[PDB]
């Protein structure tokens, strides 16, 4: 009365192109923003050569000034740094955002499946929680997939009565 | 209807967003640490030793029952170097399998001539 | 198991090993997979566990001479791993007594030497080289050779007889059937006329030690290095940055 | 030297 | 005859609790000190360009008191990195005295309700990772909080 | 229904007195590395005292000679230290290879238990926390340490009992 399935999440990944898509998408904007951020270091270590080119020259207000000046610019990084990369911004919400749709079909893929198969609990095989060991018959992995990408004596008797019903009804 | 709990699915960081363990002997400690290009992305992790080794046992337990059972199952890209590691008990491979004859090609061709 | 041992992957190795013991309780090899096991378990870094199981085994299991002396030469291994010199001397002893393959007799009686050469007991590095010797044809002839050369090197050269040392390392250049280890024996020779401060016979015997184009390149090395000594002891500074310009 | 060129040719 | 349940400990939590001001209050206090040791990781590439810029006109001794004096303010910051965001300290600590008398009381309640209703299994579903899909039939958090709640 | 069952690996590893030597070897192994380091380290320091000793008496290319000499080991320790105690050094890679054959032990007689008992799945309840609560009566990690110490402490059979065993399983036919 309670049915456990578990899904493998990373096999059914592997077999979604959109994945990929996503996986692409936010390496270029990585690289867009590792662009800015070297673009701003390349300004920062000008003004800094600047500085040092004539820091045997002018007095202590003016290297004062011009030191200030290359902190806020540094601090100034370090706030688009955080923005960007951060913890918060541009970046988790870009995962997310990228994420969403793959995270759609899937799981609406699983729900559906899930629902059809009456399953309770839904586990994936790829997590943290390792199964030593799993039913087989309890993986829905590859029927996912095909909706995604969309007794010998027995099985003998029925091959043949298809092939005389087929033969049957092709010639009238 | 059964109204599920609906759990979630995430992407990993680029390739370009390192995340690294990094030993300091000058305090013995180990530093978790998820950086772009030097900027620490979250909050360092240092850990003592018996710390660090902890959780490296931990995930490398993970790690090795995973790649067993991934080279068990056999589609996951990358399996098939594995099942040579694999106790043959828990796969079949056809490579080693042959019919009655070799295959089923028919090659036996005629040549020459016949008159009536 | 024995397939991927000598493959030199040693974890699934021992999960077979691992697996006849686990499966197949009334099986014939139940000691042979517990010896696998420990010398692979020897392989993977554990030689304190190969030292305990092997010496519960040999307890009381009264097993086949061979395979007594396979367990032997395991424990010999793992004593030499735990850095213990008169364990894995007792226990290699043990093996080469009760060996019946005379390539293994002849490799156990020489790494014996070179155990009690390291330590410094020239008599029973004798003894055993000479134990070498003796087993004249019953094994590679690389034994043999290397065992005169080690006799050459633990030569006594304050109390010892040149001429005797002389005569048995021409005969032994003399000879045919040492044709492919003749360097070896060579540089033996001029090493020792360089202790003797004889550089004539020295550098004569280094450049046909030399000549004889080892293809091991350590000897070529040293013997180059040997000549640039000489040469370097002499005022000859020239000829001695020519001769390690040659060993470099 | 080649460092206090660039500020030589700096004027103004 | 198996009978499973599961929790959701992130729900629990922020129900019977205020713990999502007082996490975002770390957080917050957790960033500033991560900008604090930026901060010291920017001065001290300061001090060490500072000191490569001017050699020839030290006598090597007081560049040796200047290396000394950047190695103890990389010290420092190390120790300062360490204490705030070790394993236990500071950060762990912080958290633990927020979340541990909680966490306590939520297992101490699971295991009278397993024992009471002979459950087999229960599941914790807060990671959110694995346990994709339940099905919120066998769920066991209202009776969690009300026993909670029951407790002054 | 489905039947679940689980192991602990922490457990399992704690019941294995093969796996305990083997680790404190290894605590051993790492002490004598350390040793090693300190050992290195005197040597440096030695070194930096001798020339700070006579520092004035040197020329600068001397001076220079012993300050590269100073650096080269200073190098060399810091590269014995980070491969013997890295992230993913000498000693970390050890501590991870020691449980590979007990996992592999533990792995088959999973199998073996859930193919012998009608269990449908069988977690490791120590690989994370999503197990909070679980029924002692479902544990098998007792039944892999039997298991594991029976394999651990197997014995061949006598001739006179290897012919039993013969005689005994050779009636069906
Ligand atoms: C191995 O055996 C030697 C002598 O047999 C001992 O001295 C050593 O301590 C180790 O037990
Ligand atoms: C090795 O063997 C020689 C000859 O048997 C002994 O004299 C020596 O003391 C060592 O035991
Ligand atoms: C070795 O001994 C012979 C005589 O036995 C000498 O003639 C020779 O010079 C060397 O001393
Ligand atoms: C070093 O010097 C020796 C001297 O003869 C050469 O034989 C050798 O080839 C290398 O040039």
């Amino acid at each position: 009365t309670t049915r456990i399935g578990y899904i493998d999440m990373e096999y059914i990944l592997e077999n979604v192109s959109d994945y990929k898509e996503a996986k692409s998408q936010l390496e270029l904007k990585a690289q867009k923003w590792k662009q800015e951020i070297e673009a701003k270091k390349l300004n920062i270590n000008s003004l800094k050569e600047g500085l040092k080119t004539e820091k045997a020259l002018l007095t202590k207000e003016l290297i004062e000034e011009r030191e200030t000046e290359i902190k806020f610019q540094e601090n100034e990084m370090l706030d688009y740094q955080q923005k960007q990369f951060g913890a918060d911004g541009n970046l988790m919400r870009q995962k997310a955002a990228l994420a969403k749709p793959i995270q759609d079909q899937v799981f609406t893929a699983v729900q559906d499946i899930a629902e059809a198969k009456n399953y309770d609990f839904i586990f994936d095989k790829s997590s943290d929680l390792t199964m030593l060991f799993s039913n087989k018959r309890f993986d829905i992995s590859d029927q996912v997939i095909r909706i995604l990408n969309r007794p010998a004596m027995a099985d003998r008797q029925k091959a043949l009565d298809e092939r005389r019903a087929a033969r049957e009804k092709l010639i009238e | 209807k059964t109204q599920f709990s609906v759990g979630k699915m995430e992407l990993e960081n680029p390739p370009s967003i390192l995340s690294a363990y990094k030993y300091d002997p000058i305090t013995d400690r180990y530093i978790y640490t998820t950086s772009v290009d030097g900027f620490s992305i979250d909050y360092p992790l240092v850990l003592t030793p018996k710390e660090y080794e902890d959780l490296l046992l931990k995930e490398s337990r993970r790690d090795y029952f995973r790649k067993k059972m991934d080279a068990i199952d056999g589609k996951k890209t990358g399996a098939e170097a594995a099942k040579k590691d694999l106790l043959p008990r828990y796969y079949i491979n056809s490579s080693l399998f042959e019919s009655i004859f070799g295959s089923n090609t028919i090659d036996v061709k005629p040549t020459g001539s016949v008159e009536m | 198991g024995k397939a991927r041992y000598y493959d030199q992957r040693f974890i699934p190795a021992l999960e077979a090993f691992n697996y006849i013991l686990y499966k197949y309780p009334n099986s014939s090899n139940i000691y042979t997979a517990k010896i696998w096991r420990e010398k692979t378990n020897m392989r993977l870094g554990n030689d304190a566990i190969v030292v305990k199981n092997i010496n519960q085994l040999l307890k009381k299991t009264d097993l086949n001479k061979q395979t007594f002396s396979d367990a032997n030469a395991l424990l010999a291994e793992a004593f030499l791993n735990l850095e213990e010199r008169d364990s894995a001397v007792a226990k290699l002893r043990i093996a080469e007594q009760f060996s019946r393959i005379n390539e293994d007799r002849a490799r156990y009686k020489f790494i014996l030497g070179q155990m009690y050469q390291e330590v410094g007991n020239k008599d029973s590095a004798t003894y055993y080289y000479d134990g070498v010797i003796h087993m004249n044809r019953k094994a590679d002839r690389k034994y043999m050779m290397h065992a005169y050369a080690k006799k050459a090197q633990m030569y006594d050269y304050e109390k010892g007889n040149d001429t005797i040392f002389l005569k048995t390392y021409n005969k032994l250049v003399a000879d045919r059937e040492n044709r492919p280890y003749y360097d070896v024996l060579f540089y033996e020779m001029g090493v020792f006329y360089d202790k003797k401060k004889d550089k004539e016979n020295a550098l004569k015997f280094y450049n046909k030690s030399l000549g004889r184009k080892s293809k091991d390149p350590y000897l070529m090395a040293s013997a180059y290095r040997n000549i640039g000594n000489m040469y370097f002891k002499n005022t000859d500074y020239t000829m001695a940055a020519k001769y390690y310009d040659s060993t470099l | 030297l080649e460092k206090q060129v660039p500020t030589l040719e700096r004027l103004n």
